[PDB]
């Protein structure tokens, strides 16, 4: 009924076909209906090992929305592992945010019954930025189902974009466009995963090749500081976005980007109908009233 | 004895089969032959377990254990390339959670045309076998 | 009838047998039965003016079990005085909570604080009194009592306060007997010892833990103090002092091993799967110990 | 005689080939012959805007070495130019290093008379490390021409590799091995800089497919910074170079990095007698007593 | 027997593999024979190693000292013994020990550790040629 | 034979009885006849890589006063490499390193550059034992068969333990010890003096012991590692004040490392036992000493 009580969310490359619905289906239904007391007693830990504002402020806002009570820090000789084992005394779910790879996944192996959500660990995985994307291109679309997709900048760094393409891929007859500079491309082991399943993908240049397809533009943060200043102007002059490129745009599509947006998107976008980035984030607290309802509940409603 | 023993190992990797595994902290009788070039180990009243002969396989590929339960061979066989490889490995992403903290390495297996890919428990990172081998 | 009602926890110096006594009791009692809104409608500070966020984790995590609501600040990164901090900051709320760098900060708090009964988290080298009465709450709960012991104290024994404060307050309670065991540098200082044998406890001192680990039902680790000491000597100490699985083959069935935490350089990790490990069961009886020490001083009524 | 009195050492693409033979030969002649109190009573600026200490070791001992007086410092709401107008009333010659590219020209246009001298100036130019990366080439094999020179590792983003490429194209017969992953490539405007004179050059993926034909074995030093710790791991693995590899070297090729070689060049190659990045490190103060000189004497000896 | 080379007869069972690992007894082409956990009346369970065609010097037979105390050394030419030896605490050890100061410039950096020993009377001392300080064969030893 | 042409100043233990003496006479012999120009042409590194300014001025003086150039710095690569480095750049290295070891381990990598060692954390400062030496003897006459007190911290200063065992090389010297039980003398040292028969003895107040006193050296007390409660008790019954000295002989005299602020309070400087300043300037001529020494094989003074 609902198989991820008790379940540490950890990886999208864990979560099921199936689990991503249960997710995507109860942020809905908890959009749709506040149910503001259903983890009243609960106390969860909100543990930035790394800081991320705006991250923590959307999760701690899920946690209270849910009537929770939430203790944290935003900022060492002693183990990962230790801190672990000390805080699931304290707390019953741990959200937490770590700079190096693999940090969620080593507390689950201390923190015994207490679930754990992964905040985003370093370059890994970052579960719930993609489950807000999945609820906010579901929610405007109507589906997940037979889209055209466009994801345009750097591919090759983000982990949310590898995330966002896997569990879409858990989706089929999607389409995707990759359009994004050379030394930013989408990376390999992305690409064959697509073709193994017959997924439907091409490269661009720019995006006006295909803006009159797509139902996604999904703008992604270049990280500048990897590259040299003059290489970031060419790639910042290319792959900007601004409202006078959606003159072939379908109605019903969507700019997202996971923000900050300073270098990406002008501000001639905001006042588009296509723009969706802020009620994008604003999505955020369902999919995360969603991940810690299921994960400290048995029971729907 | 009544153990198990390990023929035809490539030289230079007796000594590390003997360190990786810890088989030299056991009570029994041990004899290891080094360059003949082939290394031999054999241990007395040892008998290894299914999977554990298994992880010899990215070491001594082509190598040969045989049982003894007599004066003579119970059974023999070779080491098939394993579904996980616990413990024995380290992570060459240096950002892994995995260094410095109290918990065993872990990789997924995979064969692939020229090399062997080992995906990390822990930080989800795949590597050639080459690169995770390189100490 | 509840004498802690309104009262300051400021040093184990200060609270009676009777008040120890009713600290334990009132834990073990929410312990097994939670009380979640008790403090309903309470807002207390928790002032960390030197961060700690074990500590403060632990405190607001037990404010938070009986329902209280939380603000402050764990700021380690300044002219007006702590008086003046204390005297607004006792306008907005109902209890302190306070950790700070300097001697005696809490009990100037209480001076400053009015009605509002102020707790002590720490104050530099002087007290800290709920990591002492959490020990004790782990210890009695490990073994059944209080008295009659045979308590081993290992590592740093000069300079941790709260292993002073420990041995203050098993002293108040009867037939323990006290293994001190560290180098001569880090001794327990003689202010302790002048104390147990002015009520004629008893207590030895050894040089290795193997001298005592089949009577010891309490192995007490501290964490030494590296800082003070040249990275040569410390490693004399931690050589001998580290304690590993390899030395639990004598050890009674009942006897726990307990360390205030962070335990990197005394406890090997080794020692966590065995049944003598509890210093993570301790840190979470920090919720208990302090959810008492909340509630006896916010209410005269026991439900 | 010497046309470099009074001129400004910018950008190694302003120096001629006559040029460098000039401070090439001047070194070798400094070498040989010392001259200590060639420029007493001169005072030179060592400003180093961003911190560069072997870099500023170096330059000051040159100094020293020819017993010139020295005046710097090594780390702001006034502009540069304003600096160096100011500076320029104090001293005799300004060597300078900054983070911003542009800097030492900028610092031309402000010095009036006095001569400005590049320690390096953000992503653009290094001219001091070309020339005694020449310096090291030339005095260990004989000529500057008609060599097997590899350079191995990351080609993408040191200024001092494109440098150093640059200065080799303006000598002839050069055959040039591009060892380096994808990611980290040798700039397109240099190739086509060595296609229109005709240069050869090849690309290869490890030191081991040419080093029976190399002279010049030059590491440069990844920026792993730029990279994600997974992918570096694989970079690392790949081009770290040890004396294992050593068994075709010709016996008179030598191994040559710009320094810090932690994560590149093993310390089994120090022993061998291929292991030249410390005599080439001591090489620059020859490089630098040479450009010192010629810029502020016109008469030679 | 072996036609030529060296043998290390009752060595302390369990510091067999420790000297193979330490002293990187097994980096060489020729063959050796070793047993762990052999028996005889002469030490109880022991361990043994044998090499063909390699010697052992006065300071190489000494750095098994502090290891395996009690331990012989055999030189086998033409398969009889020419030279018979025991191990003695030799005036240092290199390469072998680690420094138990763990600001020692030894540790970060390419170079090899060295202990100057001295005799005590119950414990053998360790002076670091780096730090100078001098340390208990035991906290050395301690891992 | 000067025998410590081209050799290194690493530690007070490697420098034998002859040594000591002949470095005390080149600085007695430089002081009273000053030689500006002994190491014209020389540069010297001042390599602190741990700040301490007091010391780095007064080296860099002693460079100066021999007329010898100077360059430097204070605050993943090696050691082994800035060393292997800067022995290209430089005739001799002073340096100082939080790590024990630090000037030993360059040695190894310095060539035939000298290292002279500022302090390699906790182990050794050779020349602030010279100094103290050069001091001793200027005002006693004499470093043989002195009574010497020691008051402070003598469990953890590298200086007094220094200094204590460069006097027990010169003979009929008898030692106090003045210090609280937490900071005695170690028995390292006691042992060193009992296995060279001479006397020494403990005592609590620098008042039991005042009338026979020769050299009352203070140490700084180490604030740092005790308690600020411990530290108020120290600080009464050790501290030197002017009543103090009524007992104390016209010929003895006041040293203290430095820095003072709590050992010795203002009064003692009007007194004519006070030569703590006096001693940190003989620290200039024992720097100009090992200077002088290690970089002239003849010395006619
Ligand atoms: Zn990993
Ligand atoms: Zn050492």
């Amino acid at each position: 009924a609902n198989p991820l009580y008790q379940k540490h969310i950890i990886s999208i490359n864990d979560l099921s076909r199936d689990d991503l619905n249960l997710v995507l289906a109860t942020a809905a239904k908890l959009k749709a209906n506040p149910q503001p007391e259903l983890l009243k007693h609960k106390v969860i830990a909100s543990c930035f090992f790394e800081a991320s504002t705006r991250t923590r402020l959307s999760f701690e806002t899920s946690m209270h929305r849910l009537g929770a009570s939430v203790v944290g820090f935003s900022d060492k000789g002693e183990t990962l592992a230790d801190t672990i084992s000390v805080i699931s005394t304290y707390v019953d779910a741990i959200v937490m945010r770590h700079p190096q790879e693999g940090a969620a996944r080593l507390a689950t192996e201390f923190s015994g019954n207490v679930p754990v959500l992964n905040a985003g660990d370093g370059s890994n995985q970052h579960p719930t930025q993609t489950l807000l994307d999945l609820f906010t291109i579901q929610e405007t679309q109507g589906r997940l189902d037979n889209l055209h997709v466009a994801m345009v900048g750097d591919l090759k760094y983000p982990r949310t974009v590898h995330s966002l393409t896997q569990a879409l891929a858990k989706f089929d007859g999607n389409r995707f466009y990759f359009i994004a500079p050379d030394a930013l491309a989408m990376p390999q082991y992305i690409l064959d995963m697509l073709d193994e399943k017959g997924i439907a993908w091409s490269l661009h240049s720019s995006i006006e090749e295909v803006m009159a397809e797509v139902d996604i533009l999904y703008m992604t943060r270049v990280q500048k500081e990897r590259l040299d200043p003059s290489e970031y102007a060419n790639v910042k002059a290319q792959f900007v976005l601004r409202a006078s490129d959606l003159h072939n745009a379908k109605a019903n599509m969507k700019v997202l980007h996971p923000l900050p947006r300073v270098d990406e998107i002008a501000t001639d976008v905001d006042k588009t109908p296509h723009a969706w980035y802020f009620q994008q984030a604003g999505n955020g607290i369902f999919a995360r009233q969603a991940l810690l309802a299921l994960v400290l509940n048995r029971d729907l409603v | 004895k009544r153990g198990t023993v390990i023929d035809h190992i490539p030289a230079q990797i007796g000594f590390k089969l003997l360190s990786l595994f810890k088989l030299t902290e056991t009570d029994q009788r041990i004899t290891i032959g080094l360059n003949l070039r082939k290394d031999l180990i054999k241990i007395e009243n040892t008998f290894l377990s299914e999977d554990q002969v298994d992880q010899l396989a990215l070491y001594a590929p082509q190598a040969t254990v045989n049982r003894i339960d007599n004066y003579e061979v119970v059974g023999k066989s070779r080491p098939s390339l394993p579904e996980r490889i616990d413990n024995v490995l380290v992570c060459p992403n240096s950002n892994c959670i995995s260094h410095a903290e109290p918990v065993s390495s872990s990789f997924a297996v995979r064969k692939r045309a020229n090399d062997i890919a080992l995906k990390c428990k822990y930080c989800e990172k795949e590597f050639s076998h080459n690169v995770v081998l390189a100490n």
